């Protein structure tokens, strides 16, 4: 057991971690900005420490302040949460070097997966499916280039090395000339006639795989999540499992992700985000941290990912074996944001009346309450509604009623938007792509 | 409350994009900046305060137009 | 499906039924007393109908008013909930003949299990283990009385309509009178069942409801500690065939006293129970939706092999009462905040500004926590209770916290007298 | 300003029988005990009587429309 | 004085009486319906007694319940307030017969002024100016009828309501069974006079109030004093009213309502009780009318003699009602958020608070905002600010309507007639 | 009038000034710290400007920030209120230098009355009664010193306390002597001066109920003060205003013992307890401040100033009523008292958090009555109605004080409250 | 609680018709519809409150000589 | 009066060194820039200076005790 930890975060995730700590009997230290004195988790914590003024840069991104808090409270570990410093290799370094446990992966691992190039390298070497490409620029031999396009599978895309000069090709007959014309364009534009080729994923879905590794050779995968519904590349709705994914495909991608964890010597909780098209996965990134939408995975597997983070940080090996991990039911999550539901303009202010939805399969994750003011700093996400059901349709219906029950007055929220999305027939069908929400709201 | 690294105003005054009425703006969206670089000016009581970047990266957005007043901690610029 | 139903109840259970209905796309009609205009489920219902003044006898026990509401709103069925008219054979009768579906068992079945004597008769007939008794009054013949005590096995108890631990103390201990076996420190263990009234019937594990004050449940949990899968299968299977025998329909519960590995039937609740949610947590079955499905004429979708017990669940009843004197505690809730988190389920109609009227049972909510095991469920419950805020009125929250901290409760298996022994009653 | 409310749930009717005249109309005087309307509940034709004497100011419900307990039916003065 | 009294009312007026009692060290007994358990004054009272179910007829109009309540609590007096039983002669009688003091006028006086005919009789007898009329039905003689119209002065009004403005078509107007005639007051103002009488021969008047702003004859805004009313005119009508009090042997507080047009007053009714809008009078005179009611009921003679009654400043009152501001349908429900206005000269009179439900019974008035000022303009400006500060969420209110009225230029000029508010809203 | 002003303050006084501005049609600019975004007056103001972080030194004491706010909003004047920069001669100076109106007296007047030596001097010259003293040190002659103790009058104080000749000798061992007022009452006189030669006095206030020299309860008029005595001290105060060329609202605080007044200080600004004076005279002191700053001469004549009734004020503080420990936190439920003669002055509301900065005073309850007894009973009731949950308040203490028999008789000295609480 | 017979009026509660008379009911005693459980003196009328549902008396919530209000719980049955 | 608050999280100390004298004591006069105390964070001994001139009314924190951002340390009169 960890004797005492600092929760290096705020809002809902801070409350989530705090709850985990209480259940495991871990003493909590809530570090907070001067504007977050009223945070629920702060009011519930065993010890509190103001670490700076409102702005994130002077508080939750203030490494010296957070570590200093850890020393004066005598904490043994620090939980970074998501965002802020969770994927800051330098932060993890100073934390361990100052004699505290970093509840997360090794700094070296964060750097590895924190860089696009080295991350891709590791995944391929480990057997994790990445985006197929020419693996280097192209030559003048059109037989070779066509062999590469054939292997990869059309459609493909040609991109320039300089830096434009980009072009999608959907058939063999038009590849050669497409390279020529793109090489000319690359030379007249980027002053360099060098090009390369990748697989072109036109309609992908954001499908990500949850994993846990104790950093002692053990690693398991906890099914997947579909987070395709997005605005400006920001997730709005997440669900688990992903519609259309058979248990055999889930086992396919999952086992590869687990072995990858073993290879890079991963530790803690992590996520492998992939683009998903025609039954194929293509690595995008690995979030070396807990994610916002982790709760939907908890609902269908019964695994408490936060408690597992804490157990692993304490040096304990995985108690759960892959065979014992079963997918049951379905879960959806709508992010509740303090913003205008039509213009997405932040909406800080005092919450004049609040009531949380309840009932079978309903899980409310939020720090907000009546009288609590949402400050004009930080991300606009103020809560998360997660509904579970024996199947996808039941989960969605639960979500409809629950959003209808949810009351948040005093500030604008995106609740109405979430209601629209639940009512969206294409979403009810399932399998909408990563462009659909914006494709729906009018480009 | 907008995401991204936010350079906020450290004082009350009038925001300006340029050093002088006829001159070019210190920065533009898409431009690379270094720590210490002047992004704008906040004129307060004859003081021509140059607000500098506290983090290196690319300018994502410029949240205030010239001639407009700004308050303490008001978001001015977003970086990378 | 059912087009529209009347929720013949109030408070938390009324809200529970309403949610079930909204999820199934069933139109809701909330009938309410004049004192219950501010109820959440009333505020959320599609249609509302005031049926009388505050007192239950003039509102929620008002059969003509409720049926009339069903008629004028054009509902097809009526859900009675628990308490009130849920086990009122007469009510079910008039509901049916007035052309409405009674979401529950047949009136004949309610009467059958509504009488102590006839209920026992049915259970023995079905093979359900009952409480040994004299089976008829007692005479002055002491040879007979001692023989009866011998069969039943000491200790025994004499009741009218004194405890005896030995032959020497029988004579004086014995006005119509009868004798039963005395179960000194038993546990309240009950079995959940569903029957479609078409020959199919399944059991959904058991629940322990030993923590009681004045025979009123304070804490419930599922499954019951110490109960092996073989013991569960024994009593469960007997309950299911009993359902088949009496032709039961809807959801029901067989309450038993449990002592030295043996079960003794006490009563069958021919209705949904308050503590049903703990069974839902560990089985994943939505008991209310199943009630509605069965009333709509559908056969059981769940077949016995598919019923699996996973994890553990605890439920603390939240009552508006003085935590030391148990005086009802009506009044306005000035500030309210519900607990949240993994495995936490809050079932309540209360909110900030809502007044708890000086009528009706004092239970205003139910907190239910699920966990991979019993210890996790209990810890979850501690945290959740500490998060729970209800100001303006006294509640038993502090008492529930004490119980979760109780070492004997943490061990599990406390008897039906333990809570009152702890509070010095 | 006196409000005669319904003492029961049912369907409101202005007349003792479908094609008879209404018990009362606006401007008509009534005494305590006089029948003002009917509330049908389960085939029973319940006669609602005045609990105060005066003149009928208003009739708040149309025939064939449902009414609940304590629902305003008539305004009297 | 009075050891303990029952407050036979609810809402704001019940709270007002309770405060008055608390200051005088008088023990309070709040009788309430089952739906008013949450009333502030009930929560503040020394003793509470439920007297019946929600409907007023079984609660606040339940004489036997109220009296028995007084009996078990051992109260000495009962304050009826306004509305309900305040002007119910039988109630006052039964209160006295049970050995309790009725805080109000004599039962005989209530009946006297409670009946149109008997009230008019008394007023003429006392010299209070009433509406000129034909004094009897009219015949077929057009010479007679025209002479009568001449005396009364055109325009005139025909009743069994049809207006004649000139001689030439009077003849036809009679056509449209037996008919009387009155003066037609087309654009009058509701001006009323406050009075106090100890029932021992003394009677004073406390200036007047203008209550012209109305919807369907229901008061929306009141002010004191009334603009355009001179001190000599004030003295004339006021003295008339006081003399009327002495004549009919009035006791307690009362109000003489008049229509006022071109320097003339015309009696309509006497409210034999405290009125809703009494506070504007209190602001400008410094007199606590409720405490005066209690002192008179205790048998004390008027401490104030007419010479000592001084008018200072100006006061306005906007009635706050729980209703849709455009269709005026009652708007019961829970108040989700409440904040009362404050500041110099601001007086908030209401029992409502955050979390309190306005029940679907009783009158829709839930509060009263009263602002005082050195002059009329300052009073109005304060009313603007205070209304803007006033927050009542969860239910619709007429607050926005009150704001429009304060911004109304004709109201700012003052002297608007009893038809103006409905003329402006197009009704 | 003033087109637009900056309210350089917070809390109840800021809300009070804002109301005054709204009634006169003056546009308002609420400058606030980052922690006061939720202040009622801020939410009601026409324009808002954050001027710095929570700490006072970086916000409400931040001169450049406040003047800059006035400049960007185009305000013409700045109202300082009480506390903070209201008596900061430097602040007033810079305000006038930047071309803005300082709603208060001239900077030179602030300095004059801001220094004990020069202030006392001015009072001497103007005829305002001061504390009798040796008026300069004495040397050897003990006959002189003893004669001085007699004239100046025992008991006396050095620079400590001497009650007799026998106890003078040892106590003297530069030195000076003053009159020692052992059991005095805090009596202060309200004044308004247009800075154009006119000056009036608005009766007095008794503020004897104090803890650690901090006023807890105030009332007007002061018990025992005759209209002739009131006219005595009042006229002298007015003359003092004319002499020093005073402008705006001000207060002359005195110690009052055996029918005699002794100058302590002149508060060259509005005071917290001004509302009790407003209740008994009908004068809106804030509105008068604004009119005078607009360049208008006094509309009121001394003759038109009449004392009617009585008013009491209890300060509502966010603190433990027994240990007076600051008590920041969220107010979970609030309800204000109401009724005839009841005046509630506060910015707090349900859901509003009292931050862990600034003074602990969060409101003021002021009750008026035809007489003192009625005012006090009214105060009791209103306090009993006042609900403030979520934080500790001194409400219970105020209740005790209203129930105190010595307070009800009136005339308690400046040491009584601490004498009562055993500290 | 159980089934509650409440007071229909304001008055004074009494357990017996006279000080030296028998109590109408005591805890554990069975009663049927129409049986007198207690008395509430209102006005000159000495009103007898009777049971509206049959069963056994659970509790008596009020002592003799004490006042009662409308809808006040007086007796519990079963 | 004026509160000098902590600009950082750390441990409070009255002296520059364990066996040295305290920077300040109650009643002592100080000017702007003068060191009043130290707040150690991660072995760095940060010197907290006075931001206003005057005399020390109180020293609100004991040596060796932890302090947070904006915590009151010293009061000046």
């Amino acid at each position: 057991m960890l004797d005492k930890i600092v929760i290096a975060n705020r809002g809902e995730i801070a409350l989530r971690i705090l709850r985990a700590c209480k259940e495991l009997g871990i003493k909590t230290v809530a570090v907070h900005s001067s504007a977050d004195r009223d945070l629920k988790h702060v009011l519930l914590a065993d010890e509190t420490v103001c670490i700076g003024p409102a702005p994130s840069v002077k508080s939750y991104l203030n490494i010296p302040a957070i570590i200093s808090a850890a020393e004066i409270t005598g904490a043994v570990a620090i939980h970074p949460g998501y965002g802020f410093l969770s994927e800051n290799a330098n932060f993890a370094e100073q934390v361990e070097r100052s004699g505290f446990i970093f509840i997360g992966p090794k700094a070296e691992t964060i750097r590895l997966m924190g860089d696009k190039v080295s991350a891709i390298a590791a995944m391929k070497k480990a057997g994790v499916p990445c985006v197929p490409g020419s693996d280097g620029p192209l030559g003048d031999d059109m037989d070779k280039n066509r062999a590469i396009a054939k292997r990869i599978g059309y459609p493909v895309i040609i991109k320039a090395s300089g830096g434009r000069g980009m072009r999608v090709v959907r058939g063999d007959a038009e590849l050669a000339q497409s390279i020529s014309m793109t090489r000319a364009e690359a030379k007249a534009a980027f002053s360099n006639d060098m090009v390369y080729m990748e697989k072109y994923l036109e309609n992908p879905r954001h499908v990500e795989i949850q994993v846990l590794a104790d950093g002692q050779g053990n690693a398991i995968y906890l099914a997947e999540r579909d987070c395709s519904m997005q605005r400006r590349h920001q997730k709005v709705v997440e669900e688990a499992p992903a519609p259309g994914i058979t248990p055999e495909l889930r086992r396919y991608i999952g086992e590869r992700c687990a072995k990858a964890c073993v290879d890079i010597g991963y530790r803690g909780a992590g996520t492998f985000e992939f683009l998903f098209e025609n039954g194929e996965f293509y690595f995008i990134e690995m979030n070396t941290r807990i994610q916002v939408e982790h709760p939907v995975t908890e609902m269908i597997t019964g695994v408490d990912l936060i408690k597992e983070q804490l157990r692993i940080a304490a040096g304990q090996p995985l108690s759960i074996k892959q065979e014992e991990v079963h997918v049951r039911g379905h879960a959806v999550e709508c992010r509740i944001n303090a913003e205008d539901p039509n213009t997405f303009l932040p909406s800080p202010g005092k919450i004049t009346r609040f009531h949380a939805p309840g009932g079978f399969g309903v899980r409310w994750e939020s720090h907000i309450y009546a009288g609590y003011t949402v400050p004009p700093y930080y991300d606009s996400m103020i809560g998360k509604l997660i509904c579970y059901g024996e199947n996808r349709d039941v989960a969605i219906a639960r979500m409809k009623n629950a959003l209808q029950e949810l009351i948040i007055d005093g500030i604008k929220t995106n609740v109405d938007l979430q209601i629209r999305i639940m009512n969206d027939e294409n979403f009810q069908h399932g399998g909408t792509n990563i462009h659909y929400l914006e494709k729906k709201l009018g480009l | 409350e907008i995401s991204g690294h936010i350079v906020r105003s450290p004082m009350v005054g009038t925001f300006y994009r340029t050093p002088s009425p006829d001159a070019k703006a210190f920065i533009e969206v898409g431009q690379k900046v270094n720590v210490g670089d002047t992004l704008c000016i906040v004129e307060a009581m004859k003081m021509m305060n140059q607000i500098e970047a506290d983090k290196s990266g690319t300018v994502k957005a410029i949240l205030v137009e010239s001639g407009q007043p700004v308050e303490f901690d008001e978001p001015l610029v977003v970086i990378e």
